[PDB]
């Protein structure tokens, strides 16, 4: 049963970094793989991110947070990253599977 | 068993499939492709060079880290030589990791990915590779004489141009693959394998759709002039004329006048005696120099005439011998000694190109992508020697008659113009 | 048809010796072309201080026409069959050679036991060719890699005859005189000292034939028919430093005295640098490729290109490296450099020898790629083996090498060795001596 | 040309074995290096102690 | 970043800069000894020093 | 000048003759607009065949004169824009130098339209070769020619450079009369003759941008 | 260098962690405590050697 989707539109909400205008992707740990998958982000898609960004944390530093309006909906957050980001882990995972081999 | 067969299938898409056998302990299977930078337009300019050195990027079978791990894995090797009109992709490999490196062949010439990013940084080792190759004088002035001889097609460099590295698309990249890497465009010509064997592999992996993809425009002739002075010690020039086409009665003429002219040195620091034109230049100036007769053949079309280097101060009187060396020869200047001479020279240098696995491979991959055959080696002799002294004089005067193109670089300060010739 | 059946089927190499003490050698295929020529045991190495670049002197006039036939006559004999006539000197071998129809192998012997045997020694072409040798030279003396390998052998064997250079001194080329090349030939160019050796399609029995009826001139004393040995060469562990801070870019190498031909730790070394390999900024490869230091320097762009080699001798040799490099980048890529020999001697793998062999047997096929290869490998083989080593041997021995081998043998000829180092441009940023020496342990 | 370059003589200053460049250099290696490294492994001997 | 610690790590860096690759005139004689002689007597004084003011 | 200048006379080096060439250059580079330019062997300074190369100019069209405005007194501007719908610029290229000069015209357009532009230039100087010049055309020209010189020397600095350059060529000064005077009695032969002196002259050309499109002097 | 606060080696470091130094835009006051800590040390060794002298 659609149980998830009862939870994860539940966590999505509380989580709240939709009150900022970010979305999921906008908000992960930039480690190792996050940064290389960010370097093949296509030209716009990372202008857009950048521009959320740099906008959260001004709303950050003013203590404030977007308009209930705007405010990013749980089916419509782009997963704009997360594509990148796996083939970018498996890549690496094949590398290190082989340097044992 | 020494006494193998050349075997050589046509499938139905088109694609020819020509293999030979003779043990040694060593393959070298390579793609034959009827591609280049004659096929681009302005504007893809370059998309060919790239492509060429995209070669270890990733498919959508093999990761570009697989693809070079793997075939050094088994000490195999993986090139792409490359002219104005044809693609060899080709790997080296003992015996028995054919099957290995075979897989990676097959992604790189048919499901390449061209993603995006790997493109993107790719593109300045564009900048690098011209670099060197442009240490060489000669290939700077080669290129030149084609833009100076064509309007278009082969008059498109061989190297991306200066304003284009970085440009270049992946959706060039793509769109050239696929309007050109097609199943009659291509052969799978291999050596130190098995017929039925390397005749299996093309029938079941080989894919991507068969046609002539976009076909390309005629070459038309121009006949231009292009001078680079650059002040270089020496002077590069070259001087031709619109010779014959791949496959011709006057293809062999030429070859034959050729030789006859000068077709490079024999003796190692020794002059060239059997040399008609190197021995006029001789005569002419007492300073180092080199003489030496060009020929090109291309598919629908060809150049021919004499590529010369200089002191500076010499070249005008350099290249006006050489041009005496030619008119003399269209008015009967040619003994039927000279003739038998360099129809030796030719055979034999034909017969020493095919010593080496590169160059055997390349004869007949070559053919077998021009006409899905193969001459024996008795009948590209029979064809050769069965030319007339007559034959040589009249190419001779389609040269002096015809109108000339020339490329020279260097301190062109004392280089005559094409009109002073 | 295996790897295995194709090294066994392939025609084995005839060797037979005249009363001379000339050595015939040939491997027979069914080409209609082939390749024939002589192999020297002679080069700078044989020579002194007075008659240094005599061997490449003399190089330059066995190609410009011999006693039967005048030059003229020599170069148009030869053009017009279609036949190449090519050679070299080394510092402990020489070698003149043609290709040409099988059809002519005959003709050729006759050619070229008449290049080695009367050469013409022309007075007035040795004045022109003196001019000629001159100007290669400074020609040469533009080629930072041939400049630092001179270099590395002139301070790797300084105070011993390895230390020359093949070319000569300018003094040399200036003072030589038609006696002493005349005396080079007659001391060296002598048939205990030489191999014929032909590839191609031809006859063994036909060879040897046209060899007893043109290599004859047979010697009377013991001092004729005696291969002289000749005196080590001593190593030492030194560094030579060219600074030019004018050129582009910088050549640096350096090395450890290798084993000699005859000795089988050979086999391991080119294992060895198998795994090491070489890298230049032009392999597709990238940043993929196997060898960790090829890996590393597309990473850090530690250098335009990088060699390794195992050059060998009758008693010694040179094992190192060579790479080229911007002056600011020089310290990092040494490091790294030395880096891989001490990972070399210490924590070789079993999968690093596994590609390095195959890397290396392919590498072993590759040069017998033609009649000239394979002949160049005869040649070399008698002169240095005193016999031939098929594929079949040298796969034979190849397979045996596994990572603790490569580690003993490594360890044997590397670890904690002084070496000897050449640079040449701009090198302020390589370390001393001290702490390249350090690089010699521990990892 | 680099052809006229030679290392200099350094036999003001070579060890004794090493002295005859007709002779292995190899052979005395160990004893140069072990002479050499004794006298480090000392001064760390009385420096520990 | 760099292929060798010794020169990447912020504090190795540092060692690395003032006592393993700094660069120094080949020709200085024993009056440049003092400057270290210095700083060791500093670090003895002070150990020494500590030790005594302990009692 | 006397008390001062030292560096002393003669005519020092002189200089080579120049020998013309007819040469055709193609620099490709991309850019979304291709400049090009034919000219013949036009006339030399002083030559008397000048002022009727300057007419000729004028009478083709030798810059605007009316801001964003379209140049109707301009033979070969109106013929390029009957040809081509996209933004362009044609123009009677001149120069004159000691021992020679050239004639022609310079263009510049958009890529693809370059071939058109290139052709509709050269109509408009066989047209003008044949008769095709008003006697009114030649008129107007030359007061457009009369007008420019004439404004050439508000400014000090084209004042300075117009005494200094004739008085380095011939250490005289020319009436702005007498320059007038010259200018205007030039027939319409004589501008016919110009056209024709072009159109029967062998050629030079230089083209860069991306010539795709661009057409080769052997096919004008 | 133009101005000082960049050239002097004493300056230069005063400046590269206390004048300069990009900070992120939006630091709460829980990024006020490692100032505060550095002048309770301060503060700390100054009270302590005055005590000490006693
Ligand atoms: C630049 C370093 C130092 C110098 C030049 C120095 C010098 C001196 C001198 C001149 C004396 C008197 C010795 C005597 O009794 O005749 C002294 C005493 C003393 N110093 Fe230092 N000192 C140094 C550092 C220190 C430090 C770091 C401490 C402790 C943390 C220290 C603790 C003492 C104590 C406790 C005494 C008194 C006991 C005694 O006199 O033996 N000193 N020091
Ligand atoms: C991290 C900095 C410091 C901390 C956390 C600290 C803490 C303390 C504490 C817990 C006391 C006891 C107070 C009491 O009497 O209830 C104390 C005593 C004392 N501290 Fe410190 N102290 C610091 C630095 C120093 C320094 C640098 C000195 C002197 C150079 C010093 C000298 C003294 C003295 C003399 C006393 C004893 C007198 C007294 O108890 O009031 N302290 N300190
Ligand atoms: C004056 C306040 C200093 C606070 C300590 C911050 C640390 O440490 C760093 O070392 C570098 C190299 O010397 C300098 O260039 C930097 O400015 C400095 O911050």
């Amino acid at each position: 049963g659609r149980l998830m989707d009862r939870i994860r539109k539940w966590y999505y909400n509380a989580a709240g970094f939709n009150k900022y205008g970010l979305m999921r992707d906008d908000t992960l740990y930039e480690d190792d793989d996050v940064k290389e998958a960010l370097k093949r982000l296509p030209e716009d898609l990372y202008n857009e991110r950048m521009f959320r960004i740099k906008r959260a944390l001004d709303l950050s530093l003013k203590h404030r947070i977007l308009p209930k309006e705007q405010w990013v909906k749980y089916e419509e957050d782009k997963p704009y990253l997360e594509p990148y980001l796996k083939e970018v882990i498996r890549e690496r995972l094949e590398r290190e599977a082989w340097n044992k081999k | 068993p020494g006494a193998e067969d050349l075997e050589i299938t046509k499938l139905p898409n088109g694609l020819i499939i020509a293999s030979l056998e003779n043990f040694s302990p060593a393959s070298r299977i390579g793609v034959f492709i009827k591609a280049g930078s004659r096929y681009e337009t302005t504007a893809n300019l370059g998309t060919a060079h790239l492509l060429r050195l995209a070669s270890p990027l990733t498919t959508k079978g093999a990761s570009s880290f697989r693809i070079t791990r793997g075939i050094e894995a088994v000490g195999g090797s993986l090139s792409v030589y490359s002219t104005r009109e044809k693609m060899t992709y080709c790997v080296e490999c003992l015996r028995d990791h054919v099957d290995t490196v075979m897989e990676y062949l097959l992604n790189v010439t048919t499901a390449p990915e061209f993603r995006p990013w790997e493109v993107t940084d790719l593109q300045p080792q564009l900048k690098v590779d011209k670099a060197v190759a442009f240490q060489s004088p000669q290939v700077g002035v080669l290129e030149n004489l084609h833009a100076a001889a064509y309007k278009t097609a082969l008059a498109n460099p061989l190297y991306c141009p200066d304003y284009r590295i970085g440009k270049i698309t992946s959706e060039q990249l793509h769109h050239f693959v696929q309007n050109n890497f097609t199943s009659a465009r291509m052969a799978l010509v291999g050596i130190g394998v098995k017929h039925s064997d390397l005749k299996q592999v093309a029938e079941q992996f080989l894919n991507i759709r068969s046609g002539a993809g976009t076909s390309s425009a005629k070459a038309t002739y121009w006949g231009g002039e292009i001078r680079e002075q650059n002040g270089h010690s020496l002077v590069h020039a070259a001087v031709v004329t619109e010779g014959a086409a791949v496959g011709s009665a006057e293809a062999n003429a030429f070859s034959v006048l050729q030789h006859v002219l000068g077709a490079g040195p024999l003796i190692k620091r020794g002059s060239s005696v059997t040399s008609k034109l190197y021995q006029g230049v001789a005569k002419a100036t007492t300073q180092p120099f080199d003489a030496s007769a060009f020929n090109v053949n291309y598919s629908d079309s060809g150049l021919f005439g004499f590529y010369t280097i200089s002191q500076a101060a010499h070249a005008g009187e350099v290249i006006r011998a050489a041009m005496n060396q030619l008119k003399a020869a269209a008015q009967g200047g040619v003994t039927e000694e000279d003739v038998t001479k360099a129809k030796n020279q030719l055979k034999a240098t034909y017969l020493m190109s095919v010593e080496t696995a590169q160059g055997l491979l390349n004869e007949i991959g070559s053919e077998a992508l021009l006409s899905g055959t193969h001459t024996a080696p008795s009948v590209v002799a029979q064809k050769i020697d069965s030319v007339t002294s007559a034959d040589v004089v009249n190419a001779a005067k389609k040269f002096v008659s015809g109108k000339k193109s020339m490329a020279a670089s260097g301190d062109l300060g004392s280089t005559p113009f094409l009109d002073e010739l | 048809a295996t790897y295995a059946q194709t090294l066994q089927n392939i025609p084995e190499t005839n060797v037979t010796t005249l009363d001379n003490g000339l050595r015939v050698a040939s491997e027979e295929s069914s080409q209609p072309t082939c390749t024939v020529g002589v192999w020297i045991g002679a080069g700078s190495r044989y020579e002194n201080e007075k008659n240094n670049g005599a061997g490449y002197f003399v190089e330059h006039l066995a190609f410009k026409g011999t006693k039967k036939r005048p030059c003229a006559a020599f170069e148009k004999e030869v053009e017009s069959m279609g036949a190449h006539f090519n050679g070299y000197t080394s510092r402990e071998q020489t070698a003149f050679y043609i290709k040409a129809l099988s059809k002519d192998m005959p003709k050729v012997v006759e050619l070229l036991a008449d290049v080695v045997q009367n050469c013409a020694l022309e007075e007035s072409q040795i004045e022109k060719e003196r001019g000629v040798i001159l100007q290669e030279l400074k020609e040469m003396d533009n080629d930072m890699t041939n400049v630092t390998f001179d270099y590395l052998h002139a301070t790797a064997f300084q105070g011993t005859a390895l230390a020359r250079t093949v070319e000569g001194t300018t003094e040399n080329i200036k003072h030589l005189t038609r006696a002493d090349l005349a005396s080079y030939i007659d001391t060296h160019f002598k048939a205990p000292r030489m191999v014929l050796a032909a590839a191609g399609g031809i006859s063994h029995k036909e060879l040897v034939d046209a060899a007893r009826q043109h290599f004859s001139g047979v010697s009377f004393t013991y001092k004729e028919d005696a291969v002289p040995i000749l005196p080590r060469c001593r190593f030492t562990g030194s560094e030579i430093r060219a600074r030019d801070d004018a050129l582009p870019v910088a050549h640096v190498a350096l090395a450890v005295e290798g084993p000699g031909w005859a000795d089988p730790d050979n086999v391991v070394l080119h294992v060895a640098n198998a795994i090491i390999g070489r890298y230049d900024r032009t392999f597709g490869g990238g940043k993929h490729l196997s060898s960790r230091l090829a890996a590393l320097a597309v990473e850090h762009k530690l250098c335009h290109s990088f060699q390794t080699f195992n050059t060998s001798y009758s008693d010694t040799g040179l094992f190192g490296f060579h790479f080229v490099a911007d002056p600011l980048s020089i310290d990092d890529m040494m490091f790294c450099a030395q880096g891989e020999w001490m990972r070399l001697c210490t924590s070789t793998t079993e999968s690093e020898v596994k590609r390095a062999k195959n890397h290396l047997r392919s590498a072993m096929v590759a040069q017998l790629d033609g009649t000239t290869p394979v002949c160049e490998t005869i040649g070399s083989h008698l002169l240095n083996y005193g016999r031939r080593i098929s594929l079949e041997e040298w796969d034979s021995r190849i397979s045996a090498v596994d990572a603790r081998m490569v580690r003993d043998v490594c360890s044997k000829y590397i670890y904690d060795k002084c070496p000897a180092l050449a640079a040449v441009g701009p090198i302020e940023q390589l370390l001393d001596y001290n702490r390249i020496r350090s690089g010699m342990y521990w990892i | 040309v680099h052809n006229d370059v030679t290392v200099p003589d350094f036999s003001a200053y070579r060890r004794e074995d090493v002295m005859d460049a007709t002779t292995s250099s190899q052979t005395s290696s160990e004893d140069r290096k072990g002479f050499s490294y004794l006298v480090t492994a000392t001064a760390c001997v009385a420096t520990a102690y | 970043m760099a292929p060798n610690i010794r020169k990447s790590h912020p504090l190795l860096k540092m060692i690395n800069n003032s006592l393993i690759d700094l660069p120094a005139p080949s020709n200085i004689s024993a009056w440049w000894n003092f400057g270290s002689l210095l700083a060791v007597c500093l670090m003895t004084q002070i150990l020494t020093g500590l030790l005594l003011a302990m009692h």
